């Protein structure tokens, strides 16, 4: 079976996960920045 | 939502590694006994039990019942009828054993490659962000994947596997009367006393509920 | 209030649920089980030093509990004691037998709700990312699938499991009832004395579960 | 041990924390919004 | 507000908790689960070593000691060995059972604690995400969230499994020492030599948990 | 580019390495790997082919290695104790030696997705601790689903297939020796062909290959 | 190919352990976790495992084959080892062999207690360190959200709390259990280095013929893990 300690980590995963959520709730985008991020992670994949 | 890629990874991966687990054959022979189980209905034990009583006052359509007879007709002791029907009862129970493994195997194996799909998704559209907007509506096709596999492994095979292992002890519960009835009719008992015998098994191991 | 309740997220769970569920138990079976639990529930086992002083009570004179009826009832008519033995252990088994299935029909509900949970969940959160321009709005999208997920956990750890456990306990609290009816209605066909049988009827009465109250 | 239906669910749910991140990285919040928030945090945690 | 939401918290995990276990244990399976969980917390248990002194000490001559008081009394009724070993080995297995018993009660806490964690916090998040748009309510229900899965481990992990840990080393230590008593015992009724019962006995001394030499 | 890969290879390759070589020695891990390699690319002998090798011996009285050590060991030795015993001990060593191989691969297939978890909970820091900088974020998620994918991907497609395979070698290789010792001990005991093939018949339909017929 | 997978696994281990190190955050999951294990193991029990730990880690075990040559030098005669010392002194002292037998049997299951305890003690700290790790990273959650006073500071804190978990399987996985693992290795070492021991001395006190228990010993270490090596 799964370690014991496996519930607990789910739930502070979806702890964290709800928390960004309710961060994005009240986010407003950038685009610059999203260009920015999107340029980075096409580096990094080797695209 | 539907997807035909998403579901053809899924299956794929799944039925990759169970052909690494099992081989092609022994999966046909598993679809076939799943397919038996699912689309034909075992015979009540009540008709069972008639019919041996009704064979007892005179002195036949389960292939069991039909091989005891034809054992019994013959002029054979006990010992190698019994040993025939107990060889007869191994193979079916090792035949719905073989099944039940088959398609639990795919059943712990689908989510697996749920997860595996929704994640080789998740890389591809990271590797090409061109629009904000599309962002969001990527990963629910991504999703279809581990959602599929979830529904696979929790709708599909686990139910399949589940009613597998119930034919199984339908099957050895009705073939383990049938020879208890041979074994009464070579010792050519009294029809009312192998009745009550016989429906003493009606109370087994999954039918005290109805009672 | 009306953000704990979903017609779609409960409809999911449940009738995942009753599916995966009947496809090892047949619809007769399923109700046994409930009609099971209603009796544990609704319910409670006689006390075992209350059912000891009821069968010595009416051993010098030669009812309420239907077994100890069956008891008299045959030992009225007057059959053999192994004619009696054999009846009573049949009764234990098929109650014994009964319980254990009620109880595997309940733990089987509480395993495959959470995985219908999951399900839900993955499902709500499907729609809200095919839907999710910008994550403003996304928060009443999350609370459906969390709440199916609740839906899932709730009804698991809350409802089916607590069930399949009381209907183990009734039937360890049963089957203590079962067997001192069953020695106390031999103790009266045979003929002896009220106070014999009480020095072994009480012997083994801390057993099992009942150790840690001593 | 415990049923895998909770590994599934914690592996979804720190996907779906990571991507979140991603998404918060590039954005800006409000100020007043996020010192309401904060406000009433500090409120309920005592 | 701040002290409403650690209420509802503690009143999920541990009232969760309790609803749960008491269909699996009855309220005297509780409370003595319970009782023997302080008696192995609050209470040493004897040393082998002083048991395997007295031991010899009453060997040489042919009582602190529940257990062993009932040998002596056995003995000096002028019962036969079989009797007496039965009786030993009865004793032997009730406490092993109670032991067991107390262990089941409190694993059964240790895994319904984080279920309640987790239902706790599934609750928490739906207000916070249902009620977005007020901050008064996020903040509670973010705490609740956080603080009943935080109540749930730290239950699971340093209260209930290690309480059971320590039922189940006092157990053991138990049924150590009273089967060093009915060999000793035993060896009385027949009569041995001192030494060679006092050797037998420190043979005892390195068994399981005990290699710390 | 080549970091974030060659990073997230390093973290779930390196550490599974490191896990299983802590387990098992570097020797036993070659011999595991010489196990899988040969079972993937060596078909098991057909026993139906065996049986009718076995009846061609029987009825007169290669390509094969233990035809080959059970017909020099028949030559020599004429009493059944030695070839008995040391058939058996050689199908024993054959069966150990698949399971541990399906144990070092299992290992590796357990270990994979721990990796995977770290790697995700690193590039997770890594990401909140910048969350300002676009160069050290894309990295970061990189890092992080790279290493969740190695890990799902070699535990679920390469480690415990391998390992599923070698447990139906071992089946294989099990009921291809038994199916030879009988063989042998049956041409030991003159016994007739047509007994023996009988005999064999439901040795043929053992297990796996009961869903066939 | 060996010099590449120790390499692969030093370097794996080494940017761990530069993760690792970060004081503060291993400390909590590592008095967590001391204090959850003292409740099973006694302080003494712990460094008796430790102990235990260091020793199969630094220092390597004796070569079974180097043991056979010893033991049929000995053999065909008529020790730096500790444990053969002890069997050829006992034997010499003069003895019979259930003496023998029962003293080195006793000798062999008090190792074999020994390394299971150690396992014990670093399986139970594997099992219990990424719960410490989660509770640290809760109580940092708390302490975040009640502290709650710029955004840019929501990242790097969030980060920091959350290493505490990183912390908790970084020592679950590549810690502990690999202690574990090589303890249980260790203890089948020793256990079949022992084992030939005994069964060696007993065939020299007993004038055995030297090829027939040459032959057993080569069928001992025919056995175990070791078949993956022929
Ligand atoms: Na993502
Ligand atoms: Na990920």
């Amino acid at each position: 079976g799964l370690p014991l300690w496996m519930g607990t980590f789910a739930d502070l995963m979806s702890l964290l996960m709800c928390f960004f959520v309710l961060l994005l709730s009240f986010s407003e985008m950038d685009v610059l920045k999203f260009k920015q991020i999107a340029g980075s992670m096409k580096f990094a994949f080797g695209v | 939502f539907v997807d035909v890629t998403s579901i053809l990874i899924v299956v794929g991966g799944s039925i990759f590694v169970v052909l690494m687990k099992f081989t092609m054959g022994q999966f046909f022979g598993a679809t076939k006994i799943a397919g038996k189980a699912f689309m034909f209905k075992a015979d009540e034990p009540e008709d069972l039990i008639a019919k041996i009583v009704e064979m007892a006052d005179a002195a036949i359509n389960n292939t069991f019942m039909q091989k005891g007879i034809d054992l019994l007709v013959d002029g054979h002791d006990a010992d190698v009828v019994r040993a025939a029907l107990k060889k007869d009862i191994a193979l079916t129970d090792e035949r719905h054993t073989q099944g039940t493994g088959v398609f639990r195997a795919f059943g712990d194996v689908a989510p697996a490659m749920g997860m595996i799909g929704t994640l080789v998704g998740l890389v591809a559209m990271l590797s090409n962000m061109d629009d904000p907007k599309a962002i969001g509506p990527a990963m629910a096709v991504a999703l279809l994947t581990t959602l599929y596999g979830a529904i696979l492994s929790n709708m599909v095979f686990f139910p399949i596997a589940d009613k597998l292992s119930l034919r199984r002890d339908q099957e050895t519960l009705n073939r383990r009367l049938i020879m208890d009835g041979v074994l009464a009719i070579q010792d050519g008992q009294n029809p009312r006393v192998i009745d009550s015998y016989l429906k003493n098994y009606l109370n087994e191991g999954k039918r005290a509920l109805e009672i």
